[PDB]
């Protein structure tokens, strides 16, 4: 709010700024679509899906154990056992002096609402196989729809299910330690704790900012008449109000350029998830080290977690050659 | 102006521990938020009137002109104590407490009237409510529904084939450039 | 059923609309910007060096430098950043040109919805317009599969496709398209046993 901020409270406050033309309102109308790009981001990662498809009751998906993605009935929240791991390590009266008009308006997408499209994607890439996200779902078993998937990386079909049972513990084992490795250690949620420290350091800065003086006689403009001629009091106060007004400029061109590189890591997001997803991907290193198999997406917040299924060649053995 | 200095607010009495020396309070603020009155011994916490900023729904303005208007971040009960005269800056105080105000985390707004079915978002709010102008007519708040709930049947010894298909064509925009300028 | 779907709702071109209209209204806002005082005796030029002495005019005149000069800066920071979005949109276009148009795409929700097949590029003002061609499956009918088969004590598996049954004996056929075919030893190889 450009009144309240630069001067307000002050009679004498909106008649000298309103000759300085269209100033703030310029500003207004860059952090207006800010706001409402970052709502426009989440509705092209999550919701690429409209039927809500929910999982069968019967948990018996050819030996595999999938307890540690699926949503759980126990909380409230439609939220899996390793959402909430993520939603504990991130730490979201600083609040209350923001009386200087810096609001904070709320998403518009609730973070339980948000949990209902990541469910979706899990239930309809279980079931359905991948042919949810080009037509009309179809459903496959699920020991059958992974043959699939080892035809892709150039194995045959007659080894999957010759080595069912052990796949299947070891699939079960792996999924285990991601649990325990991602609260062992905290610098793995780094990339999304810099993104809410960045912009609450950036207001610290900006609010603190107005005690100088920039010349004036003093750093408030309530006390400043008191104690000058009238006459040339202008003069103090518009070396006021062009340095408090400046550095509102300073304050909104770097949230242009921070925009621009979440915009960027945006599509990223918006493009693993519509090929390492809903399909299989021949993109070397593009989803997870090693040949890929399939991924599930889980929420976060302000992100979103991908876990890769990869398949590495274990030890070999020489061999003559013709 | 306690203290030969001038300010507004309102005034309550905090109990913080003010030392037989120390006079103000101060935080990161820097602005005076505390006065010790020289009047008599007590303690002032002072913090600035309640405010906010005016969000008004609109729909098309040749289909009609009746809006619903939300207040970011205040009670719902606040609103209507500022029916006064001089008081506010706008003298349209009448939406005030008018139609059937529906709370919102985001504050509440006034001249929608809340349903509990769902629909498509029309006008975005903030925390999952959206507003339109549906029917003799009046505008209307309710929560987004994602899309039309589905269940597909799951067995360990069913697939299922297509046996027919279709053809669609699909169209797309891309900007590429812009126009060059000179000053 | 395209050209109608155009030509049904105006809001088709909103995203080469705005492109347009935001370099326009960037001009207005700095054509009005010099109508401020900045703090000085007015706006117009000229006249105050008539109505002011030279020793101090000069410090009339050069609050109002600065605070035109500043105007130009911020437009100018506008552009960069504008350029830049555009230069980012412009690589992801030409991306589309050399896969979707001169090739076929392997890439699920790149160049359309469903399964690619062609599409075509069509001009227009400060932008380009693709038609993607794709392919989507109709109506389904579901079967009873086994993952395998077992006739000589050896189990068998398909070359391509999945076996199906419709309740009195077995079939083999294609994943995206039912076309029943009689099970041979052509359409299978041998591997293993079957216990
Ligand atoms: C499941 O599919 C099989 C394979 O098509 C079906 O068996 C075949 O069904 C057709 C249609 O009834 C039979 O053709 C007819 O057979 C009679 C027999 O007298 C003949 O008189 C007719 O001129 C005509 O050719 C075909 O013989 C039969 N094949 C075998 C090996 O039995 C089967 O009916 C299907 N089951 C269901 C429930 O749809
Ligand atoms: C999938 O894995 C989970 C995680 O271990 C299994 O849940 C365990 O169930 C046993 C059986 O009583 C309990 O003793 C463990 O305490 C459970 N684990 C946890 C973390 O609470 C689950 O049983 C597995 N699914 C199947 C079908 O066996
Ligand atoms: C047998 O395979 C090994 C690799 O597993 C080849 O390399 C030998 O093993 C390690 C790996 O390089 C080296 O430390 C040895 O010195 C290698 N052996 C020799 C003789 O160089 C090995 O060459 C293969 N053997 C043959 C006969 O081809
Ligand atoms: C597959 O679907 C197509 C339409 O998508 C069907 O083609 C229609 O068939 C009916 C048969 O009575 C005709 O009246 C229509 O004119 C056809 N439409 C078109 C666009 O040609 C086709 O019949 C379906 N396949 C099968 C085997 O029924
Ligand atoms: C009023 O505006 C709407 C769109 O907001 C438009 O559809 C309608 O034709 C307009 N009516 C007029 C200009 O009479
Ligand atoms: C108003 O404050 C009361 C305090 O008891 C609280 O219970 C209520 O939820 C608040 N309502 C709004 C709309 O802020
Ligand atoms: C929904 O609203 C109608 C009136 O609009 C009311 O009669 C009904 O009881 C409500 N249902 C609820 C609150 O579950
Ligand atoms: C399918 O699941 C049911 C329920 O657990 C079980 O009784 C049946 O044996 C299973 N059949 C196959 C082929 O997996």
């Amino acid at each position: 709010d450009c009144t309240m901020y630069i001067c307000g409270d002050s009679t004498e406050c909106s008649n000298l700024l309103l000759q300085y033309g269209s100033f703030c309102t310029q500003l207004k109308r860059a952090l207006t679509g800010i706001a409402v790009e970052q709502d426009k981001n989440t509705q092209e990662v999550f919701a690429q899906v409209k039927q809500i498809y929910k999982t069968p009751p019967i948990k018996y998906f050819g030996g595999f154990n999938f307890s540690q993605i699926l949503p759980d009935p126990s909380k409230p929240s439609k939220r899996s056992f390793i959402e909430d791991l993520l939603f504990n390590k991130v730490t979201l009266l600083i609040c209350a002096q923001k009386f200087k008009g810096l609001t904070v308006l709320p998403p518009l997408l609730t973070d339980e609402m948000i949990a209902q499209y990541t469910s979706a994607l899990l239930a309809g890439t279980i079931t359905s196989g991948w042919t949810f996200g080009a037509g009309a779902a179809l459903q496959i078993p699920f020991a059958m729809q992974m043959a699939y998937r080892f035809n892709g990386i150039g194995v045959t079909q007659n080894v999957l299910y010759e080595n069912q049972k052990l796949i299947a513990n070891q699939f079960n084992s792996a999924i285990g330690k991601i649990q325990d490795s991602l609260s062992s250690t905290a610098s793995a949620l780094g990339k999304l704790q810099d993104v809410v420290n960045h912009n609450a350091q950036a207001l610290n800065t900006l609010v603190k900012q107005l005690s100088s003086k920039f010349g004036a006689i003093s750093s408030v403009l309530n006390d400043i008449f008191s104690r000058l001629d009238k006459v040339e009091a202008e003069v103090q106060i518009d070396r006021l109000i062009t340095g408090r007004l400046q550095s509102l400029q300073t304050y909104v061109t770097q949230q242009l350029i921070r925009a621009a590189e979440i915009r960027a890591s945006a599509n990223l997001a918006a493009t693993k998830m519509s090929e390492c997803v809903l399909g299989q991907s021949k993109r070397v290193d593009f989803c997870g080290k090693g040949y890929h198999l399939m991924s599930f997406p889980q929420s976060a917040p302000h992100g979103v977690v991908f876990l890769h299924v990869t398949y590495v060649p274990a030890q070999e053995k020489n061999f003559t050659t013709a | 102006n306690f203290n030969g200095l001038k300010g507004t607010g309102v005034l309550t009495e905090s109990n913080k521990k003010f030392l037989p020396f120390q006079q103000f309070g101060r935080d990161i603020a820097d602005t005076t938020d505390a006065v010790r009155d020289p009047q008599t011994l007590e303690i002032l916490d002072i913090t600035p009137c309640s405010f906010g900023g005016v969000s008004v729904i609109t729909p098309g303005t040749n289909t009609s002109n009746q809006v619903a208007v939300l207040y970011q971040g205040v009670n719902c009960t606040e609103v209507p104590v500022a029916i006064h005269a001089d008081q506010l800056t706008p003298t349209w105080r009448v939406y005030s407490t008018g139609s059937n105000v529906f709370q919102t985390r985001a504050g509440c707004l006034i001249g929608a009237e809340y349903v509990n079915n769902s629909y498509e978002c029309d006008i975005p709010i903030g925390a999952g409510i959206c507003a339109s102008y549906q029917t003799s007519q009046s505008i209307i708040a309710y929560t987004m529904s994602l899309g039309a709930e589905n269940s597909v049947a799951y067995s360990n010894n069913s697939i299922a084939i297509p046996t027919n298909f279709t053809i669609s064509v699909t169209t797309e925009i891309l900007p590429v450039s812009m126009t060059k300028t000179s000053v | 059923k395209i050209q109608d779907s155009l030509s049904s709702t105006a809001s088709a071109l909103g995203k080469l609309q705005d492109v347009v209209n935001h370099n326009a209204q960037a001009l207005n806002t700095l054509v009005k910007q010099l109508s401020s005082k900045f703090g000085a005796i007015s706006s117009v030029l000229n006249d105050i060096f008539s109505r002011l002495d030279k020793v101090e005019a000069e410090v009339q005149i050069d609050r109002l430098i600065t605070g035109r000069l500043q105007s130009l800066q911020t437009y100018v920071t506008q552009q960069l950043i504008r350029a830049a979005e555009i230069r980012a949109s412009a690589n992801l276009a030409a991306t589309k040109m050399s896969e979707c148009v001169l090739g076929q795409s392997k890439r699920v929700d790149f160049c359309g919805k469903g399964y690619h097949l062609m599409s075509f590029p069509q001009s227009a003002p400060h932008g380009v317009v693709f038609l993607h061609v794709t392919y989507v499956p109709a109506q389904e009918k579901n079967f009873t599969t086994a993952p395998a088969i077992c006739h000589d004590g050896k189990a068998h598996f398909p070359r391509e496709g999945v076996f199906v049954s419709n309740g009195t004996h077995w079939f083999v056929t294609q994943r995206n398209f039912y076309e029943p075919q009689i099970i041979t030893t052509d359409n299978t190889f041998v591997s293993g046993n079957c216990d």
